[PDB]
C-alpha cells in the first residue's frame, strides 16, 4: 500500500495522488565532503558539517477532479514560497518539500489523461541554555479573524501573530481602528479583525 | 549546558510528590528532563496559550484526519520525533514500531536517545 | 573558596618525567615497548600520578582557604572556632 | 525594488542593482544596470538625473528611501541595448570642486558648517566633534579638506566621525548605528584575517612645531616587538596632542573579516557598528548587490586597525 | 478508556527484551515467597520474578533466578524447594460495635512465607462511617484503600484493587460495624520453610522436575556430595529414559584445587560439568556451586551455535587466580575455571568432567557445546519420533517420509551452518527385523566448531 | 564464500549485508604522477609521493531487520564524521573506509525489498627515533564510565582520555565534583563519572 | 635512525639470559627488534596501561568474535600488519598463510621484510 499525499498549507489544500508514482521511487543521500591533498601524503577526506538538499524524483499520470484543474493546481503550487508537506506511504518518507520543476504531456491516445512528472527538493527554514529551534513553523490562519467572546486582543495578537505583544499591529490598521472602540482594551464578539501581513 | 533539575509529578496520580518534611520531592536532571519529555507529549500545539510555537505535539489533532493508517504512522513518527526534539538533552529518538491490535485503536513504541548516550572516541596525541 | 596556585613541579607532565629519566641512556634503545621502556614508564606513570594528585591534595588541605572536612574543622580549631553541630528533631505524639 | 528617477519608475527594466559603500569612499556608489529599449529610451536619461531607490527595509519592513543620489555616468551599449547607469551621492560633488580655505583654531564641527554655509549644501544639526584643530591652509577639494579635518580630529583623542549625504549633509559618528546587527544567523562564509602588516606598537614623534615637543609612547613593545613609526606632523603642536595621537596610533595589526551574507541587510552602511559571532567590528566596506536574489557582501575590522589606517 | 491520545515512559531495562533467548534451564530454588512444591515457567523477566518469589537476597530464590537471567535463558523452571512445616502469614481482624469484639474477617498472604507483612486501619478522617485500610511490608506501605464499613464489602475490596498480590482477605463472621483501628499488625504465624532444608527434600523437586523438559539442570548453590551423586543418579536414570539432562555442579567452598580435580576424576561423565573457582559480583562472593548456576545458565543460552569458550562472564573478580600450570591440571581434570583477564573474568575451553578417557572421537565429547548439540539433535528427534510411533504405517513409503522430514530438519540445521556435512539413511541391518511399532534408522554429522586458538609463525 | 561486514564504532553495530553485492566487485588502484614536457626531449612521468583515495562501488537489493531500518540505519552512517570498517572476504578488502553516496530505490513489484546502490571512499586520518603513529585509534568508550573497585581518577583518565594526565578535566565537571568527593585523589566504586567530549 | 640494541629476553623460559658474568647478555640492533616484535605481537593493545595506543594487538579480542573464517584471516592480517608496522625498522609485512588444521584450530604463517632487505639502485653520475 503506497500513497502520495501533498499537504500544502498557505493554501488549505491536501492533495492525494490519484495513481502511483509508475516505474519506481528513489532517493539518494550523500555526505558533504571535499578532497584535501597533502604534499608527501596524498588524498585526504574532510567531512562537511552540513547536510545536503536531496531531491525525490518520479512520474504519474492523471485520469480522466479532472488533470486540467490538477495541473493548474499544481502549476499554482509551483511558485509557492510557503513549503508543501510530502509524505509517502510504502516509501516511507515524511517531511517539508518544494517543487523545483513540474510537466505535464497530452499523447496522441488518452488525450483525457496528462501525464506527469514531477521533482520535489527538500526544503529547509532560515531563522534569521535554552530548547532548539527545530520546528517548522508551517501552520497558516485566515488573514481575517472573528473575535469569540472570551478574546481579548493580546490573546488574539499571541494566537494569530506570535509574540503577543504584537497587538498595536493589529489596532493600528485603520479598519480595525474603526470596527474596534478608541479603547484597545474593550472588544466585542462577532466584529472583523485583520491581522497585519 | 549546565541543565537543572526539578520536582517529581506523578502523572498517575497528577500531583506533585512531596517529602514528609512537606518540601516538594526534587529530582535529578534526567528525571526532570523524562518529566519534561512525557508533559511535552501530553501537551497539545498552538492550543495552550501560556507556550510558544515550539512547546507540544499535535498527536490529537491527527486524529480526526483522514490520512491512511501507514501515513498516520508516519504522522506519529513524524509529530513524536519533532517534539521531543527541541530539548537540548535530546541525541536521537528513534526505533518506533506499531501495533494496530484491534480494528482501528492502536498500541505504538519508541525510543529516545540521550546526549549522555553518545559514545566517545579514546585518543590523544 | 579561593581558587589554589600549585607550583610549576606538582603539575609536572608524565612524558616530560619519563624523557628526564631516558636522557641518560645512549647505548640501549629506548622505544616503546622495549626492556628500558618496561623498567622506566611504570615509574614515571606512578611518580605522576602520586605528584598530581596526592601532594596537591596535601596542599589544598593545608590552608584554610581550601581546606574542608575535619581539615577545615581542625583549622577553625587552630583559632578556636568550631562548627555548628546537628540537631535531632522533636516534638509530641498523639 | 522602486527607482523614482525624475517622475518615472524604471524598477520595470533593471537587471540588478548594486549599493556599495568604503569607510574612506568618495560617496555612497549605486551602480544599477538596465536593459533600453525603445520605452527606456524615450526619457533619454542623462547625467546629473536624480536617482532614488526604494525597498522594504529590513528594519521596520517599510517603504523607506535606502538611496537618494544623482546619476554621475551613463554608459550605452548599442549592439545589446543594456544601459548602465553608476549613482553617487551628492559627496561626490564635493570631492571634485576644489577650493581653498585660511581657518583659524577651531573645530571640525564648524569647518563643516562653513564650507556648507558657503557652498549652499542643505545639512542636518551636525554633532559637536569637541576636538580643537590648529591653525591649517587647504587647497584641496572640499571632501577632502572635511576628511583631512575629521582625521586630525580623531587624533588628538577625538571620535571618529564620517560624512554622508543622504538628502542633506550628516555627520555620522561610526559607533552609533541604530541596530547592531548580527551577521553570524546567515553566515555564507566568512575570512578572518589577521596579520602584523600595519601594526604600530611604538611612535616617536617629532613635532615641527613648538607647544620642542618630543617623546616615544611604546605600548606593547615587549610583545610583538619595537614596530616603530615616526609623527612628524606640524597640526601637533602641543604635549598632549602629541600623546593622544600617539595613543591613537597602537594596533596590533590588520585585523579584518570578509564577510559573505546570503541575505542583504537593507540598512547596513560604511561605518556602522555589525557583530559576528559574540565580537562587535566597525564595517570597514558593505556591497550590496540587489540581484534576483538579495545578497550582501562585508568587510569589517577593529577600531584600532580602522583608527591607525583611515585616520 | 475514553477515545484520545494516551501516553506513558518506561526505563529501557523494562523493554521486552525476552524477544530472540534460547535455552531451558531448571532450579529448586529455596524461595521466601511464592507457590510451593510446583514448577513455574518464567520468560526471562526480573519483574516476573521479583513478583513470583520476591527480591530477598538472602534466599537462594532471587539471587541464583538473578543469575540465570543475566545468563540471557529463554526460560527457567524454577521450584520452590520447601522443608515442610509450611504456613502463611494471617491475622483476623474483628468489629468495633461488639463489646465481646467479634471476629468478622481473616487475612491471609496470598503464599506461604516468613516476611512481616502488616495491616494498618485508622478512622478516615473525612468520614467516620468510613476508614482506610492501609496494608504494609514492614515499615512500607504496600496498599491503600478505604471501603464501606459492611464485611462483604471490605473482603471484596481487599481481594479486588490491582495491588493486594501479596494478601486476600476472608470473611469470618457479618457485622453492621467497622473493624478497629489498629496500627501495623503482623501476619503472624506464617512460614517459609526455608529453614532447616533436609537432603530427602531435594528428590520431590527432581521427581517434579522428571515430568517437565528442560536443556539442563543445575542444584541450588549447595555442594553436598550426597545431593551431587543422588542427582547424578537421577540425570542417568532420565538419560536412559530418553531425557538427555545436561548437569552443573560446583564444589564447595572451603574445597582446594586438589580437592576440585579429585571430584572432576571421580564422576567423569560428559553430563556433568565441576566449577572449579569462587567469584564475586556486587561486591558479593559466590561459591563455586552458585556460580555454577551462571555457568548453566550461559551455555544453555548459548545453545547449538554459540559456545562459551572465551566468553566474557559478568563476575568482577575470581579466587583463586591460577598460573598457567594450574589451569592446565584444572583443564585436563574435566574442571570448568574461570580465569580474570585484564578487568574480564572469562570461562576457559568449554570442558566438562568427560576427560579421562578421550580414546578416540571421544575428544569432542569432553566439551559441553558438542553435548548441547548432541542432546538437542536427540531430542529433535524424539519429537519426531512420537508422532509416528505406532501412529504411521510401516511400509516403504511411510518410512522414506520419516526419512525425508529427518533430512529436512538436518537441512534446516545446515542452514544456520552449524554442520558442514551431514547424512541420514536406513538403518539396513536393524531394518532387517523391524516392525509396525517402530523404525531404525542411521545418521552422523560434522559438528562446525567455535575458533579456540590461533598459531602464528612470524618468519623475519 | 564472500560476505560484507561494515563494522561501525561510534555506534557499537556490526552491519553484515543480507545479500551479496550482485553482478561485480571493483576496485581501482592509480598511482599519483603528472606529465612534465622539457624542451628538445619531451613528456616524461614524475612521481608523487602521496597514495590516492580511491573508491569500492556496487550496488545489492534488501530483502523482507526490516530494509527500511537498515536503509535509515546506513542513511544515519552517511552523516558520520568516525569511519566505518568495511571487511569483505573473499575478494580480500579490509580497512577503514566512509559512504560518499548512497541510495535506495522501490520497484514496482518487490515493494517490500528495497535496491540499494552504495559507494565508500578509503578512509585516513589526519594526526598533528621513535615508533610510527600509523594505527588508526578507531575506539569507542561510553560517555559515561561506572567507577570500578580498583580505579584512580589517573587510571580512568589514561584508560578513558589518553594522556593520564587528563584526569582534571574530568574533575572539573561539575558533575563529577558533586558526585566525587572534594579531594579527587580518594574515589568510590559504583558512582557515575562523566568523561568530557 | 640510530636505531640500538636490547638485551635477550628467552620467551621460551621467560626470563633473560645472563652470561657468566652476571650481567645480561646484549644483542645486536636487528635481535632486539625481532625481541620487540614478539613482545608487540604478545601484548594485547589498549589493556596494559603502560604502554600507548599504538603500541599492542588485539588478537586475543578476535576470537571471541562472531566474523567467518575468511574475515577472521582478514582481521588476523590487519592487526597483524598494523602491530608490527609501527616500528620504523619495518618496511613491509606480508605473504600470509593460513591453514585450519583441525575443525575450529588454526595455524598462519606471515613473513617482515626489513629497511635493510630493501634493493638499491647503482648509478652515479
Amino acid at each position: 500500500v503506497i500513497d502520495i499525499y501533498l499537504k500544502n498549507e498557505k493554501e488549505k489544500i491536501d492533495f492525494h495522488f490519484p495513481v502511483n508514482p509508475q516505474d519506481s521511487l528513489s532517493i539518494k543521500k550523500e555526505k558533504r565532503f571535499e578532497t584535501v591533498d597533502i604534499v608527501n601524503l596524498g588524498e585526504f577526506d574532510i567531512k562537511k558539517e552540513g547536510e545536503k538538499i536531496r531531491e525525490i524524483s518520479f512520474k504519474t499520470f492523471l485520469p480522466n477532479k479532472n488533470p486540467i484543474e490538477v495541473v493548474a493546481m499544481l502549476e499554482k503550487w509551483v511558485d509557492q514560497a510557503e513549503p508543501l508537506r510530502l509524505i509517502i506511504t510504502g516509501f516511507g518518507y515524511n517531511g517539508l518539500v518544494t517543487i523545483s520543476s513540474f510537466s505535464n504531456t497530452q499523447t496522441a491516445g488518452r488525450e483525457e489523461d496528462r501525464d506527469i512528472e514531477i521533482t520535489f527538493r527538500t526544503y529547509r527554514e532560515l531563522k534569521i541554555t535554552d530548547l532548539k529551534d527545530n520546528r517548522p513553523n508551517t501552520q497558516t490562519k485566515s488573514k481575517i479573524y472573528t473575535v469569540k467572546a472570551s478574546d481579548t486582543l493580546y490573546k488574539i495578537a499571541k494566537n494569530l501573530l506570535g509574540k503577543g505583544s504584537r497587538w498595536p499591529e493589529i489596532y493600528n490598521i485603520p479598519e480595525n481602528k474603526k470596527v474596534i472602540g478608541k479603547n484597545p482594551n474593550i472588544i466585542k464578539k462577532g466584529k472583523l479583525v485583520i491581522p497585519s501581513k | 549546558l549546565d541543565l537543572k533539575g526539578s520536582f517529581l509529578f506523578d502523572f498517575e496520580k497528577g500531583e506533585f510528590v512531596k517529602n514528609a518534611d512537606g518540601t516538594l520531592k526534587k529530582c535529578d536532571k534526567v528525571q526532570a528532563y523524562k518529566q519534561w519529555c512525557q508533559k511535552a507529549i501530553l501537551t497539545p500545539r498552538y492550543k495552550k496559550a501560556a507556550y510558544t510555537n515550539i512547546y507540544g505535539s499535535e498527536i490529537k489533532d491527527l486524529i480526526a484526519s483522514n490520512l491512511s493508517q501507514s501515513a498516520k504512522e508516519l504522522e506519529i513518527t513524524r509529530l513524536i520525533k519533532e517534539t521531543i526534539l527541541v530539548h537540548p538533552y535530546t541525541k536521537e529518538v528513534g526505533e518506533f514500531s506499531f501495533n494496530w491490535l484491534e480494528n482501528s485503536r492502536l498500541v505504538e513504541y519508541e525510543f529516545d536517545v540521550l546526549t549522555i548516550d553518545d559514545e566517545n572516541i579514546v585518543i590523544d596525541g | 573558596e579561593r581558587e589554589l596556585p600549585i607550583p610549576v613541579f606538582l603539575t609536572e607532565d608524565e612524558d616530560s618525567v619519563h624523557e628526564r629519566m631516558l636522557s641518560n641512556f645512549q647505548d640501549v634503545s629506548t622505544l616503546e615497548g622495549d626492556f628500558i621502556y618496561d623498567a622506566t614508564r611504570p615509574t614515571a606513570e606512578q611518580i605522576a600520578e602520586l605528584k598530581q594528585l596526592g601532594l596537591q591534595n596535601n596542599l589544598k588541605i593545608a590552608f584554610p582557604q581550601t581546606s574542608y572536612g575535619t581539615y577545615l574543622e581542625w583549622l577553625g580549631e587552630c583559632k578556636g572556632v568550631f562548627k555548628n553541630q546537628p540537631t535531632k528533631a522533636t516534638g509530641v505524639i498523639t | 525594488k522602486i527607482i523614482l528617477n525624475g517622475k518615472y519608475d524604471i524598477a520595470n527594466f533593471n537587471e540588478g542593482i548594486t549599493l556599495s559603500e568604503a569607510i574612506d569612499g568618495v560617496a555612497y556608489k549605486m551602480d544599477v544596470s538596465l536593459v533600453e529599449p525603445k520605452q527606456l529610451k524615450d526619457i533619454n536619461i542623462k547625467k546629473g538625473d536624480k536617482i532614488i531607490l526604494i525597498d522594504i527595509a529590513y528594519e521596520s519592513k517599510k517603504e523607506e528611501t535606502i538611496f537618494d543620489g544623482v546619476v554621475w555616468e551613463t554608459r550605452r551599449s548599442e549592439k545589446s541595448k543594456k544601459l548602465t547607469l553608476s549613482c553617487r551621492e551628492r559627496t561626490v560633488y564635493m570631492e571634485e570642486s576644489e577650493e581653498q580655505y585660511q581657518f583659524k583654531e577651531n573645530t571640525a564641527t564648524q569647518r563643516i558648517e562653513y564650507y556648507c554655509k558657503q557652498w549652499n549644501i542643505p545639512y542636518y544639526n551636525l554633532a559637536n566633534t569637541g576636538k580643537k584643530l590648529a591653525k591649517v591652509i587647504h587647497k584641496t577639494n572640499i571632501l577632502d579638506m572635511i576628511k583631512k579635518d575629521l582625521k586630525e580630529t580623531a587624533t588628538k583623542g577625538g571620535d571618529l566621525f564620517r560624512v554622508r549625504m543622504d538628502n542633506k549633509l550628516k555627520l555620522f559618528k561610526l559607533g552609533t548605528n541604530a541596530n547592531v546587527y548580527k551577521l553570524d544567523s546567515i553566515l555564507e562564509d566568512a575570512n578572518f584575517t589577521s596579520s602584523f602588516n600595519d601594526a604600530v606598537t611604538s611612535v616617536k614623534v617629532l613635532g615641527k612645531s613648538k607647544d620642542p615637543i618630543i617623546g616615544t609612547y611604546k605600548k606593547d613593545a615587549d610583545k610583538f616587538g619595537t614596530l616603530q613609526k615616526i609623527k612628524q606632523d606640524e597640526k601637533i603642536k602641543n604635549a598632549k596632542e602629541a600623546k593622544k595621537a600617539a595613543e591613537a596610533m597602537f594596533n596590533s595589526g590588520e585585523e579584518t573579516i570578509s564577510v559573505d551574507c546570503a541575505v542583504d541587510i537593507n540598512r547596513i552602511r560604511a561605518g556602522d557598528k555589525v557583530s559576528l559571532k559574540s565580537k562587535e567590528y566597525y564595517v570597514i566596506d558593505v556591497t550590496h548587490t540587489l540581484d534576483s536574489r538579495p545578497k550582501m557582501k562585508l568587510n569589517i575590522g577593529s577600531l584600532e586597525y580602522i583608527r591607525r589606517k583611515f585616520y | 478508556e475514553i477515545p484520545g491520545f494516551y501516553n506513558r515512559f518506561k526505563a529501557q531495562a523494562e523493554k521486552a527484551a525476552a524477544t530472540g533467548l534460547k535455552g531451558r534451564l531448571a532450579m529448586p530454588i529455596r524461595a521466601n515467597w511464592g507457590d510451593v512444591g510446583k514448577v513455574v515457567t518464567i520468560k526471562n523477566d526480573l519483574r516476573q520474578l521479583k513478583n513470583l518469589f520476591g527480591d530477598d537476597m538472602n534466599y537462594s530464590a532471587f539471587k541464583l533466578g538473578k543469575l540465570a537471567l543475566l545468563g540471557n535463558v529463554k526460560e527457567l523452571l524454577l521450584y520452590r524447594l520447601v522443608d515442610g512445616n509450611q504456613k502463611k502469614g494471617t491475622l483476623t481482624l474483628k468489629d468495633t460495635t461488639e463489646n465481646s469484639a467479634k471476629d468478622v474477617i481473616k487475612l491471609e498472604t496470598k503464599y506461604p512465607t516468613a516476611r512481616n507483612f502488616n495491616v494498618t486501619i485508622k478512622s478516615n478522617l473525612v468520614d467516620s462511617d468510613k476508614k482506610d485500610f492501609i496494608f504494609f511490608e514492614n515499615t512500607k506501605q504496600l496498599f491503600s484503600s478505604s471501603i464501606k464499613g459492611t464485611i462483604d464489602e471490605i473482603v471484596l475490596e481487599i481481594n479486588s484493587n490491582l495491588d493486594n498480590e501479596y494478601v486476600i482477605a476472608t470473611k469470618v463472621a457479618d457485622s453492621d460495624t467497622i473493624l478497629a483501628n489498629v496500627v501495623n499488625q503482623a501476619l503472624e504465624g506464617g512460614n517459609d520453610g526455608c529453614t532447616s532444608i533436609t537432603n530427602e527434600s531435594y528428590l520431590k523437586a527432581l521427581e517434579e522436575f522428571e515430568r517437565y523438559s528442560f536443556d539442563s539442570f543445575v542444584l541450588d548453590g549447595v555442594a553436598d556430595e550426597a545431593l551431587q551423586e543422588t542427582t547424578k543418579a537421577w540425570v542417568a536414570k532420565n538419560k536412559e529414559l530418553g531425557k538427555d539432562i545436561l548437569l552443573f555442579l560446583g564444589g564447595k567452598t572451603e574445597d582446594n584445587i586438589k580437592q576440585i580435580n579429585d571430584k572432576s576424576k571421580s564422576f567423569n561423565d560428559e553430563n556433568i560439568v565441576n566449577v572449579g573457582s569462587s567469584a564475586y559480583y556486587e561486591n558479593i562472593k559466590y561459591t563455586p556451586s552458585e556460580v555454577a548456576v551462571y555457568i548453566a545458565a550461559l551455555s544453555v543460552s548459548k545453545g547449538i551455535t554459540g559456545s562459551i569458550c572465551n566468553a566474557k562472564t559478568i563476575f568482577e573478580e575470581v579466587e583463586p587466580r591460577l598460573s598457567q600450570s594450574e589451569v592446565k591440571e584444572c583443564l585436563k581434570s574435566g574442571t570448568l575455571v574461570l580465569d580474570f583477564d585484564d578487568g574480564d573474568v572469562i570461562i576457559v575451553d568449554d570442558v566438562n568432567t568427560f576427560k579421562k578417557y578421550v580414546d578416540d572421537k571421544n575428544e569432542a565429547m569432553g566439551y559441553i557445546s558438542n553435548i548441547m548439540f548432541i542432546n538437542t539433535i536427540n531430542k529433535d528427534t524424539s519429537l519426531k519420533r512420537k508422532e509416528f510411533v505406532g501412529k504411521i504405517f510401516n511400509d516403504a513409503t511411510g518410512q522414506t517420509t520419516v526419512i525425508c522430514a529427518l533430512k529436512k530438519y538436518f537441512e534446516e540445521l545446515m542452514s544456520q551452518g552449524i554442520i558442514s556435512e551431514f547424512n541420514v539413511d536406513i538403518d539396513t541391518e536393524l531394518q532387517a527385523t523391524a516392525k509396525a511399532d517402530e523404525f531404525y534408522w542411521k545418521w552422523d554429522a560434522v559438528k562446525v566448531d567455535v575458533m579456540k586458538k590461533i598459531y602464528g609463525t612470524g618468519y623475519l
